[PDB]
RNA sequence: GUUUGACCUCAAAUCAGGUAGGAGUACCCGCUGAACUUAUAUCAAUAAGCGGAGGAAAAGAAACCAACCGGGAUUGCCUUAGUAACGCGAGUGAAGCGGCAAAAGCUCAAAUUUGAAAUCUGGUACCUUCGGUGCCCGAGUUGUAAUUUGGAGAGGGCAACUUUGGGGCCGUUCCUUGUCUAUGUUCCUUGGAACAGGACGUCAUAGAGGGUGAGAAUCCCGUGUGGCGAGGAGUGCGGUUCUUUGUAAAGUGCCUUCGAAGAGUCGAGUUGUUUGGGAAUGCAGCUCUAAGUGGGUGGUUCCAUCUAAAGCUAAAUAUUGGCGAGAGACCGAUAGCGAACAAGUACAGUGAUGGAAAGAUGAAAAGAACUUUGAAAAGAGAGUGAAAAAGUACGU
RNA sequence: AUGGUGAA
RNA sequence: CGUGGAGGUCAGUGACGAAGCCUAGACCGUAAGGUCGGGUCGAACGGCCUCUAGUGCAGAUCUUGGUGGUAGUAGC
């Protein structure tokens, strides 16, 4: 149960809000738990997700495909895994919209603003 | 109201502001040692009477020395110019312990004191003097 | 907007079918005037159906 | 009082005082203060007029004759018009309820 | 038609500026010292209530005057007259006690 | 809203046109011309009878009353046949009514609480709740709404040190004071005998 | 690519002039060939860093205004703060903290006191 | 008849007059009244863009800062 | 001196330093103001119109209320009370006392600084710049500097009287703002998708809430408690201090000498307005117009209270407008603001103005590849999708 | 009734 | 008897299908109505004690919306 005044427990209000958040804000929304041989490793369960990093599906049908992200798609809440495509009837491949909450994190991509996010986070490398 | 359409409307961005919790939340800040003794989780009236200070001195409406030793502990925790200075030496090397003579000393007394004055500058300058 | 939507796109399918349907006829006449191109066409156009695409 | 105080904007109406009279006008002499002046917004004992609520007295009747027209004084004489003629209206027409009825 | 649907409201309200006020004003009692004053009006001259603030007289008698008595808070009343010499002996006595039950900082 | 309806301008055309007297919305155009209003009966027009804010909501009870009917919940709670009529899960306490040590007030964590709670009889009851949990029936789950469970134990405290927090989080399970015993808590639903976990500074305090 | 804010900062007047007619002549020069190709990027990034010449020497303009207004009072009103209308007037903070003579003297004499009732 | 006002461009501007009906151009007062409250939302502020009055809120929580930042 | 300069007045400057217009308008402060509606009374000191500021505004520390053992700024609630009072019908309709919320009192005029206009606006050079100093000029003596408002107050003498200001630094308070802080995605069944049922684990000062292919504590974002920062406001206060300044200032008791209070103003007269107000009090035009052991307000042949004709003040008080937040036993696309969507938009009016209809595919467009009949629109095969008995004319 | 609009 | 919502209650029902709708299906009650059989449908709703009301339609030359006879007629 809530304690601070200042957060509203109103179902209209969270929608609203999500819907409408920033690029900004969706970064942080758009996190994805990492494998526990990776949590073992830096000592964080979560991180943001980017481009760089390669995540496996652990949920939906591609379950068990992993993959490099190929995008970060920030407008409709999902994400695009290498080699997880949908196969028109014409031929063509159009990458499979995934939320990345439904991913596991296999490897992340280091950076200097990672590692420093990662230190701050609890973490350790 | 077609202002606030307008402003939910625009992409400027509400200035949000939230304080509902700090209304509640109150520090106390007029004094040391009630700070280190204050309960925030106690009310004002409780953690009064815990410190033992008073409240209200009139009756309250309605229904209803462990530190107050600590502020009686703390509780019980000039000079003449130098022209005065030199004007209480003439006065002293001119007439001494006369103050009958000095209160019409038209020379050095310039401006006309009264005796009772210049027999207390005289002492407070003999008290910092030989 | 529900109105916007459908006015768009009702015009975007009758413009689209009007195009296939003046390339049908234009390829028609070349492929009478020159049969060889329905052939060579057919060659590489399958009609994709279920019992052809069995995945073993 | 309004008339000298609209010409002049910029200033604000402190008090004023008769002078002359004459069988078809009547003179009376207005005393005026500039807030912008340094002076005056320097002055404690008259740096208060320099606020925005002093802003056009006159009009709204704050002046010495603008409060004795209005009858605000202390006294039964004064009783049904102490606090103006209009927020009377509102007090009597207002039907107060409570959330437990009394 | 108005209706007081902010009674639960005014009441946190005024507890929360009283609060304030308190941590504020930390030491003193969030409030002055009143004297104790007989109602008029026959019906009510057997009732005591508290007043405004001492007199003039009252203040001298405590052994202090009022501009010093303020600054303790002291409510003092220029304006009220000592007539019935008990309330006042009672204005006196509760003088003193507060005189006796306050602690006063010094400046420094 | 007290501008609802009577924000359209209409007026009535009145007799030799052969049409209803209600007032129909003037200009042309625009569709809505000719349009009914100022009625209840007419789409968009002003609702018979609207309600207004000043409707009496609180209701006042006499102080006597209220505690009659406040002694009357707490002792229907000492009767294990009408605690059970009630629906909670008393089937296997030690005994009624259920008072525990006063080391109980002092847990902090909710482990340890909740460990005390079933280590007396009580896992039933709080089995009951988290099982029961279901979504709103009707146009109440989108007013902040969504959820209704049913009510878990009542824990009874002389002071607290920690058990309020503690038993906060567990769903069910409420806390309160000798002092206020609420009623709505004591029989929630106008209904009597709530299963309510005593203390011994509660049992002794309430004397 | 483009050209950035700081590299400009340590460029003088003259040069900072001279990079802002080159690129005005190159975006018109882009601008005359804008219909031999269905679209060109770099109209944009021409555009963006001839607005960034700009703002570097504007802010420079109005640095050496600042510098040439320094001490003396009463500078133009464009260098002078935006708060709002009413703020600027209304008693500024040391003609609204005067206090007279009388006053001053009562307040030191008997000043506010600090003090408990219950000993 | 009527022509487009210089204010507002309503084409509310009566030649003959040379007055607009609705904003009382070339008045010093924009013409409203209390009655019209449909004449005066449409009038109303925040119908059109309000350049300036749009950041006065975001200013104000900011305490009207002059400066820049420190990095 | 047939002449010069001052005082006073009147004008010009694209001179320097300043401000008012308007918008908004729920609340406030003044002017003005009708009819429907009901038997001068009453709608009604209302609607509309006009002028003026704010976050609140007005009022505010008695020429008060009372006849009591007297109370002691204004403000708002209950109560007084549906009483007094008016109209004596209809109806209108208060206030003292009492309880509650909050309490802060002060600023001028009036008596000589005259052994020293000691005051202040403006320009200039600097500095530690919401300002300070030196110089210059001007305003002022037809009064700017000290003190005092009857609660008095002032000039002197005596206490073996008592007391004392200014500016930085860090902390502390507040505003803005970034960040950290627990636990399964284990097994079986079904399902397109498990967020569904069963079994087995863990956290809970964290089971408010939202998202993830269908009801998720343990997938994520989040919530509970605490931690780490950065930029601003400030003297609310604890240290650190640098300065103090000078026969300088203030407070108490005693003795002596003085000891000043608002005029075309009260009031009477007369003509209009206001109230349900019987002593039209109150407000509005005008003939008239006073005293200082005085005058006003009252009850009894005397007594009770105050000192009007000057002004300031945060608090409790109102709020259908604005900014920003927390909620509903409220409505749910013919409902709810006229407007859930290109809504004050389309549209109509020479114009004041009036003013709607319109929500939902599918999880993912994966939006029907390709063949073919077809002036153009649609079909027949074929195909994706759990569903095309979901075809962008799409939740049923 | 109040506030405005137009006009052989 | 029936409906909007609320407190309680069935450790209720439900993707192995909740609501709604259709039904030349049956059952129960004198009736208001309730239950079940079969088809579409897809994600909430119900058994019972109380509280609550913007709570029940056959019309008001009723309002909003949709569709017919006149009629493929007058007419262009
Ligand atoms: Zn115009």
């Amino acid at each position: 149960a809530k304690q601070s005044l200042d957060v509203s427990s109103d179902r209209r209000k969270a929608r609203k809000a999500y819907f409408t958040a920033p690029s900004s804000q969706r970064r942080v929304l758009l996190s994805a738990p990492l494998s526990k041989e990776l949590r073992a490793q830096y000592g964080i369960k979560a991180l943001p997700i980017r481009r760089d990093d390669e995540v496996l599906v652990v949920r939906g049908s591609k379950k068990g495909q992993e993959g490099k992200i190929s995008s970060v798609y920030r407008l409709k809440f999902a994400v695009q895994v290498d080699k997880v495509t949908k196969e028109k009837v014409n031929g063509a491949s159009v990458p499979i919209n995934l939320h990345p909450s439904k991913l596991v994190i296999t490897k992340l991509h280091l950076d200097k603003d990672r590692k420093a996010l990662i230190q701050r986070k609890g973490g350790k490398l | 109201s077609v202002r606030k359409r307008k402003m939910n409307r625009s992409s400027v961005g509400k200035a949000t502001r939230r304080n509902k919790d700090k209304q509640r939340k109150i520090n106390i800040q007029s004094n040391p040692i009630i700070a280190a003794n204050w309960d925030y989780s106690l009310t004002m009236a409780q953690n009064y009477k815990k410190l033992g200070l008073r409240a209200k001195l009139q009756t309250p409406a309605g229904g209803k020395e462990t530190e107050v030793v600590k502020k009686l502990e703390e509780l019980a925790s000039r000079s003449q110019s130098e022209r005065e200075e030199e004007w209480l030496e003439k006065l002293y090397k001119k007439h001494g312990d006369d103050y009958k003579k000095m209160f019409f000393d038209k020379k050095l007394n310039i401006y006309q004191q009264s005796e009772g004055d210049l027999k207390r500058r005289l002492l407070r300058w003999k008290k910092r003097n030989g | 907007n529900k109105l916007k939507r459908q006015e768009i796109f009702a015009d975007i399918k009758h413009e689209k079918n009007k195009e296939r349907h003046t390339m049908r006829r234009k390829r028609a006449k070349e492929e009478r005037e020159n049969p060889e191109l329905r052939e060579q066409r057919l060659k590489e156009n399958v009609t994709q159906t279920i019992e052809n695409t069995r995945v073993y | 009082e309004e008339r000298v105080g609209r010409r002049a904007a910029n200033l604000r109406v402190l008090n004023s005082y008769w002078v002359n009279q004459d069988s078809t006008y009547k003179y009376f002499e207005v005393i005026l203060v500039d807030p912008q002046h340094k002076a005056i917004r320097r002055d404690a004992r008259y740096n208060w007029i320099c606020d925005p609520v002093h802003k056009h007295r006159e009009a709204r009747g704050l002046t010495a004759t603008g409060k004795k027209s209005r009858g605000i004084n202390k006294g039964h004489k004064f009783n049904n018009t102490k606090a103006g003629r209009r927020k009377t209206w509102k007090r009597q027409n207002t039907l107060s309820l409570w959330r437990y009825r009394k | 038609v108005k209706v007081h649907f902010d009674q639960a409201g005014k009441k946190v309200s005024r507890r929360n500026a009283r609060a304030t006020r308190a941590a504020k004003i930390a030491p003193r009692p969030l409030d002055l010292l009143r004297p104790v004053v007989r109602a008029p009006t026959v019906k009510y001259n057997r009732k005591v209530r508290a007043g405004r603030g001492f007199t003039l007289a009252e203040v001298k008698a405590a052994g202090l005057t009022a501009a010093y008595a303020r600054t303790i808070g002291i409510a003092v009343d220029h304006r009220r007259q000592n007539r019935n010499q008990e309330i006042f002996d009672a204005n006196v006595q509760r003088l003193k006690e507060y005189q006796s039950k306050i602690i006063v900082f010094p400046r420094n | 809203s007290e501008k609802a309806g009577h924000q359209t301008s209409a007026e009535s055309w009145g007799t030799g046109r052969a049409v209803a007297r209600i007032p129909r919305v003037g200009g042309g155009g625009t569709g809505r011309s000719g349009q009914g209003a100022f009625g209840n009966m007419c789409r968009g027009g002003r609702m018979f009878a609207p309600t207004k804010t000043w409707r009496k909501w609180n209701v006042k009870v006499n102080h006597n009353e209220k505690r009659y009917a406040t002694a009357s919940a707490i002792a229907a709670t000492a009767v294990a046949s009408l605690v059970l009529a009630r629906g909670h899960r008393v089937e296997k306490i030690p005994e009624i009514p259920l008072v525990v040590s006063t080391d109980l007030e002092s847990i902090q964590k909710t482990k340890e609480a909740v460990a005390a709670l079933k280590a007396v009889g009580a896992h039933s009851d709080l089995l009951k709740v988290l099982k029961s949990k279901k979504l709103r029936a009707g146009k109440g789950k989108y007013r902040n709404r969504r959820w209704t469970q049913r009510r878990g134990p009542l824990v009874v405290y002389a002071e607290d040190n920690g058990i309020v927090k503690a038993l906060r989080n567990v769903p069910g399970v409420e806390t309160a004071n000798v002092a206020s015993l609420n009623l709505l808590q004591l029989a929630p639903g106008a209904h009597l005998g709530r299963f309510v976990i005593w203390t011994e500074a509660a049992f002794t305090k309430l004397d | 690519a483009g050209v950035k804010a700081y590299e400009l900062r340590t460029k003088s007047k003259e040069q900072l002039a001279s990079q802002l007619v080159d690129l005005k002549k190159e975006l018109a020069e882009l601008k005359v060939q804008k219909l031999s190709r269905p679209s060109l990027p770099k109209i944009k990034t021409v555009r963006k860093s001839i607005a960034c010449v700009l703002t570097v020497i504007n802010e420079q303009q109005r640095e050496a205004v600042r510098q040439l207004y320094k001490g003396k009072k009463y500078q133009p009103k464009d260098l002078r703060a935006k708060k709002t209308r009413a703020l600027r007037r209304a008693l500024t903070k040391f003609e609204a903290s005067q206090v007279t003579e009388k006053q001053r003297k009562k307040q030191i004499a008997f000043p506010q006191r600090k003090y408990a009732i219950k000993a | 008849s009527h022509t487009l006002c210089n204010r507002c461009g309503r084409r509310s501007f009566h030649v003959q007059k040379k007055t607009c009906s609705s904003c009382g151009y070339p008045a010093a007062k924009t013409r409203s009244y209390n009655w019209g409250a449909k004449a005066k939302r449409r009038h109303t502020t925040g119908t059109g863009r309000m350049r300036y009055l749009k950041h006065v809120s975001r200013r104000f929580k900011n305490g009207f800062q002059t400066g820049s930042a420190s990095k």
